RNA sequence: GCUGGGAAGGCCCGGCGGGGAAGGUGGCUCGGGGGCCCCCGAGUGUUACAGCCCCCCCGGCAGCAGCACUCGCCGAAUCCCGGGGCCGAGGGAGCGAGACCCGUCGCCGCGCUCUCCCCCCUCCCGGCG
RNA sequence: UGGGCCACUUUUGGUAAGCAGAACUGGCGCUGCGGGAUGAACCGAACGCCGGGUUAAGGCGCCCGAUGCCGACGCUCAUCA
RNA sequence: CGGUUGGCCUCGGAUAGCCGGUCCCCCGCCGGGGUCCGGUGCGGAGUGCCCUUCGUCCUGGGAAACGGGGCGCGGCCGGAGAGGCGGCCGCCCCCUCGCCCGUCACGCACCGCACGUUCGUGGGGAACCUGGCGCUAAACCAUUCGUAGACGACCUGCUU
């Protein structure tokens, strides 16, 4: 599985109906994919590992992308995940300030692959939502719990550096 | 040193991006590389944006972190932005920017003949007047 | 253009002012590169001297004077670099090598010149300032670089001239403002014209 | 107006730039920005292609040349051409004095120099 | 009086790593460094110009030492300025580093 | 066009309201600096001399994957116009006249006439005001 | 023609081997071309002689065509990175 | 043998900071500080600045008038890192023209078409004419030497 930048989608499907259980059951995941094919091999991969169900036995009856329902408030994420190191596979747990659920999930894939070189075939993710700043646990999200936040932009590095690519003066960084 | 501060109300002048050249007033900071954002007044709906994209002004808007649009614009509209700015030294050097960019060719050939004569008059008063302040004979 | 390009190479890193100088001497564009000695290189000083003197031992053991040739001035340390960028082994290789000139210090065709600077290749634009990094003519002088004194008295003398001579230019705009306020009546005229097209903010 | 074979008729006024009423192609031309309203402005009707097309002497009844017709080299401009100059610039000159700087931008000359790059340039 | 030409460089032939085509010519115009500025170039003719000994004819005035190669930019070559352009002729290669002129033939502005 | 018959968002001080809390506003207590008077820092708390979140008894209007560039998949639910580049292979297609200087022909898409009325710019205009 | 050799996976002897011996498929041999700097076998793709367009694998500081994007988020300082 | 198709005649630099200008102290009436005042997404701006060319003729207006131009003369000063350059005074000789806004007409207006336009009196090589100022050498061989030497090379001497 590749990425992008990561849409939610529920996903909802069952076993097929033989004659012994007219109505199988329904399941519902949520889950982070680059689009909707995606995210029905992951639902099959998830089911699988779940429930005793397959692709052939069975069906998708919804798949449809959840929508952000506050996407303008900023938001604290907490995500649950496993992964697997080229050692065995861990537990963690993340916290990340966002916007949208899934942009604080592909947040979360990037740094994964920063922090731990883990690719998004080794990573899981089993639980994700929405946190007050009073419950966070991660330093790097409390010290941007403050109302009155104020700090400047200390060191602009240029970044036209090829317009002009040849000048008589030097540029400045102090704004 | 740093007279400048990343803080809620502060306005900031969007350089490059879709809302290039525009206005925008700082709601809130998503951590450490973009902020919540709206310009009203200046036709910018609500967003993320990075610190990359924007460059700090002097002006300060007053109203709490995370309020709304209607709050933001009438805090815009009581010491309106879009008369300090504009009339700030930086916009009309934008305008002036602007403008030259926009300049034809008749209108190149006018600034020509015009800037050739004021360097002329220019040039003669500055003769004019070291040859005046050579006039030192004292011991 | 058909000028000489002239830099100034105090305050850029190496391979980066290099491969700009490569391009540029490989597409025409006779170019100068001053004031090799005050290149900078990334990484620290100790480092940046092995390296040099790993350069140093590589050395032909049956005829060391057939050998690889480790010269020791900053702008032939330079010029070795961006020989190393270029394809000097065909004609046009060699005529943009031709083509580009490198110098110690500001020589005096070109201590009265505008000199440019290449802020991609600059060490405040490419280095975080928690880094280190080496001088160029601190790590020549160490490896056998004989005349760094001589160089930095001539970069004195040219300083003192340079300042002598920006006093002057000081003086002078000055006095050009001065005649604008003297004679802003008789050119209201045609302050207002260049005003409208954008030109005198 | 532009002429029945796709051919733009202009005209400097000849006492300003030495340019005479010629036929110009559209694809080697550039258009700037400045206006001169012609409305009721009066173009003879003989001012066609035909008017405009070149025209040939060479060569009447003889087949081997070694004697040179050293005449009509001189391209002759006829009185009916410079009496349609002549009213034609009549009737549009006292409008191009009109306008100020005008005339001393049609006497002036379009060129390049070491900043400009006509991509960038509007006209 | 005036120049009536955009100054651009030949910087070489069309190419891969080791295999070029003669065919097709990389130009570098001065002023331009993406692919929205090459936009206006983009069918205007070019020459590259050069001396040689013998005289040849000269349209609209005497014989002189002076020869044209024709050609004319074709589209665009990779995110910052640099043309690709089609000569009558395939350009020799002691004109790359060298000046060709572009001319603002056929007009669209 | 579809979608949660989009999600959010704008305006209507949204209004009767009902709550709730901190990234805690005002007011107060305490600590610092400026001519008893002002602002910043620490505790208090629930609207105050700011605001935020949820439920409405119901929302209304405009707009609508926005001609304020927030976030999609599309087109029998899709069309018009323009620009650059390369190329022009082929060569007797005439059912009629009994081909006549020389096939402007087939298929496909159209327009007018062999009906009669109008009306609008015109015109060798005829005399012209 | 009846000397074969190599690669994924399976596999025998051997501490192992660019070792010896099998199975299956593909290759090389008999095969050039783009990439892997370089290379029988790898990766892409198989070839009449050309123009235009577009790609694969692979890339895009400079050699060297192409990021001269105001690319995104992090991690990392090495006196053998 | 060809390239080329206006020039930039210059602070040092800092980047968690810069740039400019003035009132009071000090340096044999300029430079250095301390105030104070501006500007800082650099406008005293290299995304910048300077030059700008169709040419003449009658005719006005301001800009100028303390000027322009003499490869015209003479003199002085500065520049050594690769000075190969730059700047200023005195003598006289032509014009009040050239810069901006106007009036008036004319020029091959070569009948749509390419290499036009500069640097440029470019660089290099032979040859002819034309005047003014000047100058009248060395190297090698041969010969000697033997501080040298396989041969070349090298070190020496040769009318006073
Ligand atoms: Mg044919
Ligand atoms: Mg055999
Ligand atoms: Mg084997
Ligand atoms: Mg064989
Ligand atoms: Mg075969
Ligand atoms: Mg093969
Ligand atoms: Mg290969
Ligand atoms: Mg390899
Ligand atoms: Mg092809
Ligand atoms: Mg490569
Ligand atoms: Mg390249």
């Amino acid at each position: 599985k590749a990425s992008g930048t990561l849409r939610e989608y529920k996903v909802v499907g069952r076993c097929l109906p033989t004659p012994k259980c007219h109505t199988p059951p329904l399941y519902r995941m949520r889950i982070f994919a680059p689009n909707h094919v995606v995210a029905k091999s992951r639902f099959w991969y998830f089911v699988s590992q779940l429930k005793k169900m397959k692709k052939s036995s069975g069906e998708i009856v919804y798949c449809g992308q959840v929508f952000e329902k506050s996407p303008l408030r900023v938001k604290n994420f907490g995500i649950w995940l496993r992964y697997d190191s080229r050692s065995g596979t861990h537990n963690m747990y993340r916290e990340y300030r966002d916007l949208t659920t899934a942009g604080a999930v592909t947040q979360c894939y990037r740094d994964m692959g920063a922090r731990h070189r883990a690719r998004a075939h080794s990573i899981q993710i089993m639980k994700v939502e929405e946190i007050a700043a009073s419950k966070c646990r991660r330093p790097a999200v409390k010290q941007f719990h403050d109302s009155k936040i104020k700090f400047p932009l200390p060191h602009r590095v240029l970044r036209r550096q090829h317009k002009p690519r040849f000048t008589t003066k030097r540029p400045n960084t102090f704004f | 040193v740093f007279r400048r501060f990343v803080e809620v109300g502060r306005v900031a002048y969007v350089s490059f991006g879709p809302h290039a050249g525009k206005l925008v007033a700082i709601v809130d900071v998503i951590d450490q590389n973009r902020a919540l954002v709206d310009g009203p007044c200046t036709q910018v709906r609500r967003q993320a944006m990075p610190f990359k994209c924007m460059q700090l002004t002097d002006f300060i808007l007053k109203f709490p972190h995370s309020a709304h649009q209607k709050y933001v614009r009438q805090a815009w509209q009581k010491a309106d932005i879009n008369t300090k700015w504009a009339a700030t030294r930086w916009a009309k050097k934008i305008e002036a920017r602007e403008r030259k960019a926009k300049m034809t060719d008749f209108d190149r050939f006018k600034v020509m003949k015009a800037k050739k004569m004021r360097n002329r008059i220019i040039k003669n008063e500055v003769k004019k007047l070291q040859k005046a302040a050579l006039l030192k004979a004292s011991p | 253009e058909v000028q000489v390009l002239v830099l100034d190479g105090r305050g850029h890193l190496l391979g980066r002012l290099a491969a700009i100088v490569a391009k540029q001497v490989l597409l025409g564009r006779k170019v100068v590169v001053v004031r090799c000695e005050g290149i900078n290189i990334s990484g620290n000083f100790y480092r940046n001297k092995l390296k040099y003197l790993a350069f140093l031992r590589k050395r032909m053991n049956t005829n060391p004077s057939r050998g690889p040739y480790h010269f020791r001035a900053p702008s032939r340390i330079f010029w070795r670099t961006v020989r190393g960028m270029l394809p000097h082994k065909t004609k046009r290789g060699q005529a943009a090598l031709d083509r580009l000139k490198v110098f110690d210090g500001i020589p005096p065709p070109y201590d009265k010149k505008k000199r440019m600077v290449v802020p991609a290749a600059l060490k405040v634009v490419r280095l975080k300032p928690t880094r280190k990094f080496a001088y160029l003519g601190r790590l020549a002088h160490e490896v056998g670089w004989k005349y760094q004194a001589v160089t930095a008295t001539l970069e004195e003398k040219r300083k003192e001239k340079a300042k002598i001579h920006y006093r002057k230019k000081k003086q002078l705009m000055r006095l050009r403002k001065q005649a604008e306020k003297n004679v802003e009546k008789k050119i209201d005229k045609y302050t207002e014209v260049l005003k409208t097209h954008g030109l005198l903010v | 107006k532009q002429l029945a074979s796709g051919l733009l008729l202009v005209t400097g006024p000849l006492v300003l730039n030495r340019v005479p009423l010629r036929r110009t192609h559209q694809k080697f031309v550039i258009a700037t920005s400045t206006k001169i309203d012609i409305s009721n402005v009066k173009i003879p009707k003989h001012l066609t292609d035909a008017y405009f097309k070149k025209k040939k002497l060479r060569k009447p009844r003889h087949q081997e040349g070694e004697i040179f017709d050293t005449e009509k080299e001189k391209y002759e401009i006829t009185e009916q051409r410079k009496i349609d100059q002549k009213a034609v610039d009549s009737q549009i000159l006292p409008k191009i004095k009109a306008i100020p700087q005008l005339q001393g931008y049609l006497r002036s000359v379009f060129a390049l120099t070491n900043g400009i790059y006509p991509h960038k340039l509007v006209f | 009086s005036g120049r009536l030409w955009s100054k651009a460089i030949f910087a070489g032939y069309k190419r891969g790593l080791r295999n070029q085509r003669e065919h097709t010519a990389l130009l570098k115009i001065e002023g331009v460094y993406a692919r929205d500025e090459t936009e206006f170039y983009l069918g205007k003719r070019c020459a590259y110009v050069y001396k040689a000994k013998n005289n040849t004819v000269t349209p609209g005035g005497k014989p002189n030492k002076t020869r044209v190669i024709w050609g004319k930019v074709t589209r665009a070559h990779g995110n910052s300025g640099m043309v690709r352009a089609k000569f009558r002729s395939n350009l020799p290669a002691k004109a790359i580093g060298h000046r060709i002129r572009v001319m603002l033939y056929p007009s669209r502005i």
